């Protein structure tokens, strides 16, 4: 599901830290 | 060390549980929204042209053969044979006030049903936009408390001690709004959005009962 | 649906309140 | 020393009454869900199972026919019968509109007392979401009071003789927040399921009234031809 | 001795005003609690008891006999003879239609005005509910910028001579939150039981308007026949 | 020296400014709440005697007689003459349920615009009940921000130079609930005494409809 | 070395950077709105409150017709008059006038709801930004806060002469959420009175349409008779 | 109703309170 999947990587990126 | 990744791989489990709690629940809120917001967009987009296409309409009949070039998924057509199944259900009735009280009744509860149907995911919305400040809060709150057990088991007067255990309570605080204010901001747009669609929407079924009054009056009038 | 979906901000308020209090008691005696 | 229960247990008479107030609130937050959750659902899925049947229907007579197996308990055959009691009792009237709006009135009636009776539960869980977190507020605040009357008692200077008695303050605080988290998201459960439950019945509420009103103008005409 | 009644003693006239209009406060909203709890659970048991009596009734005279046992102050009787009387006004009248409306109407009404009349004491409750923790947060701002008037006059930094200001603050949020909490918790289940209570009223005009639709089609089949 | 006068005498001129605005708040709410009590004292012991002594009427050319000689300005005269106005606009008309419609749509509409229409100033007791919180707020920490600015560019670090700048700026947030709590008390007691008055002129609006439209179905029906 | 109102945006931390822009767009779009509403919404009400005084003269549908004629295609005065006057030549073959009045009464209240619902547009803007702003400047005093804290622990020295920009920095976002609030909030509730004004405005114009119509149908119907 | 917002909001209190806190922090020991 792409909605999910979107939300994971907007995130990820964010916790990269 | 202490940088905000190492702030949290320093924290005590309580906390760095409420703050990945925190995380997944911000993944849900923005999963929700970019889920709807598409699917709202869509819907709305579908429906007000559906609704200028009926514009045209002049008999119940006429506004049939408009419909059924849309698919059968489209909303208008959906009411539009909620409305058709009443009068043919109805065949055998002189009364025309009782298929117009029915139809009336049927509509209402299939925009009211479609209107629900919008909902689906919003108690997740409205619930993390509630706890989401309580559980961060909590975060807080129980990092604090660490701190001043662990002033009184080592002893020591330095406030520059706490200040660490300061940072990492504040940071559940932080997390905490960051997973409430898209929440909370995203439930209040759904709802005025769904309270639009939902208007737009009795605004079609609206036409379906006009045309159908008329229908019935001209043709029981033209009768006598 | 009666769903709770607000911030009721008092509760923090009041418990921000409490860590003012407890600092400005244990700060000006360390 | 210790940092939960070595603090819970030297905690003064209100604070430990407080915070047996707060886990006593935890519980009873917890078994409302426990209690309503497997009913909602038993009359969630029966409610559904006996739609599903009704909806293939075309009169309230057969309606009533297909009806009849249902249990006791069952909602929709307590509206069926209830349809066919008020045609029944008006037996000697010819006004077909008088028999609708005495119908239409009295299975909103009874919805409405079904959408009470679902709802019992939930005026603990608003209540106890609600006030749960300023009643431990109340029992920290008065936790650092009685600190501070201690402290003004001896005059310490030692930052650490404060530390356990400010802990234990915030520990209340802490009980408090754990027991409100539970009942806002237990409250808005039950306010989503009550929601969407209501609805339901009165789609089989509604259907009941469709099959009436167009059985009896069918009949009518049929009489009148 | 700096005993917490000492600690009343030397807070200033403004927190003094706060503490004791909130006291006011709190003991006026037990005095409506105890007044309206037992009034409502007189009214309630008494209308449970006619509901099922009334229950019995299968015509609007047989409720009449019914009800003329009831006492003089009887919410019950008192929507009776609101439909006896707009028929009994209304004896020259032909148009059941309108008797049935006008009858509705006022009872409709009725069944408002007794629920409007009930609610009198929750303006105070919801008034209280709301507000008295800003101004138990006004008495707390007042104690803090005491402590910096204390320190900005004495130019030293000990606890002793912030003691006042710390002091204030936490007497007037625990006397904010001692009128809060039972304020929030008493709203609710006065609303709670008057939902209820406005609801089974309904309940029992509905009952009225059902027994005298009733008649009325009964008494016109039988003077058509 | 440092007393509430001292405080104010001595801040900076947007907490100066900030403390007038507040008081301005706060004469203007009590001037709001002294204008408003009087007129529903007197509105309510007028409509009260209008109600109790129109409880005798049995026919609407009675109630007329009644209401008589009430002032020009009576809300029960006012929908009398609103239901009256109605039947001699309508004097051709054979069909008495179009008479009793317009009416019952003509005094919904007459009643919902004098509660509208009394509950004039609400929308700044509303206001001032909103934002007095915030602009206090804003008084304080901008006091605060130009204390530290001073103590940033001066060093010389001590908390009893910032104090007495701190205590002047703590001062506003309290003037800010001064004028905050009187506002949101009043609006909350002004929205259920308008509440409990349009209940009042509602029943009153009920006993003109009930009395029309009973003696106009006894006047058709005994032209039988 | 020294700072200013602008240096200290110059030298904040980029989550307070993003922040503080983040309130200066909430603050330009509230400005933005009401600017383009009230331009708009004075001259709608000022237009309407002189067709609602001009047609209040009206003794029927067509003496209300000839006074509306040249008010311009973009008054909804004249566009509920026409779009009443359309629901008559639509109907022409209907010897049934009660239908003709039931369906007017259909168009118009959704033509007042559209319209009303179209006025209402920047709303969700003005409520969001006025009841969030505030929250988004505490997570941004929070994040500088807790950025100040850090200073101390990796410093290991406390002194007001470290810390003092740090909490100016967190002043400032608080500072700039007050300034994006109040004008939200002041600007939202002159809309919501004006508003609420103009539905009523709106509702009775609607009114009169409908009252003039079935007036003129009765009187119609009886000189027919 | 008339769908004005009337309530008392004192969220920014929160952020004064902060700052008193590291006021207390950094200047009293």
């Amino acid at each position: 599901p792409w909605p999910t999947l979107l939300s994971v990587c907007i995130h990820g990126a964010v916790v990269a830290g | 060390d202490l940088s905000v990744w190492g702030m949290y791989q320093h924290a005590d489990i309580v906390v760095k549980c409420v703050m990945i709690g925190l995380i997944l629940a911000s993944v849900v809120t923005w999963a929700i929204f970019f889920s709807k917001s598409v699917e709202f967009f869509n819907q709305k987009r579908r429906l007000k042209r559906e609704q200028q296409l009926l514009a045209e309409a002049r008999s119940l009949n006429q506004a049939n053969d408009i419909a059924a070039d849309f698919g059968s998924k489209s909303l208008s057509l959906h009411l539009l044979n909620e409305a058709q199944n009443e009068l043919e259900l109805s065949e055998g009735s002189d009364d025309n006030e009782g298929i117009k009280e029915r139809t009336s009744f049927r509509l209402e509860r299939r925009v009211a049903a479609v209107g629900r149907q919008m909902g689906r995911g919003n108690g997740y919305l409205a619930t993390i936009g509630a706890i989401s400040p309580f559980v961060g809060l909590f975060g807080t709150v129980w990092g604090i408390m660490n701190s001043f057990i662990g002033i009184a088991q080592t002893q020591t007067t330095n406030l520059a001690v706490v200040a660490p255990g300061i940072a990492e309570a504040l940071l559940a605080t932080a997390i905490g709004l960051v997973a409430a204010i898209p929440a909370v901001v995203i439930y209040n747009v759904f709802a005025r959005q769904i309270g639009g669609f939902k208007a737009m929407l009795g605004d079609v079924a609206a036409q379906v009962l006009l045309l159908q009054s008329r229908d019935l009056d001209l043709e029981a009038s033209a009768a006598a | 649906n009666g769903e709770m979906h607000d911030i009721n901000v008092t509760p923090f308020i009041d418990v921000m309140l409490v860590l003012l209090i407890i600092f400005m008691v244990a700060a000006p005696l360390a």
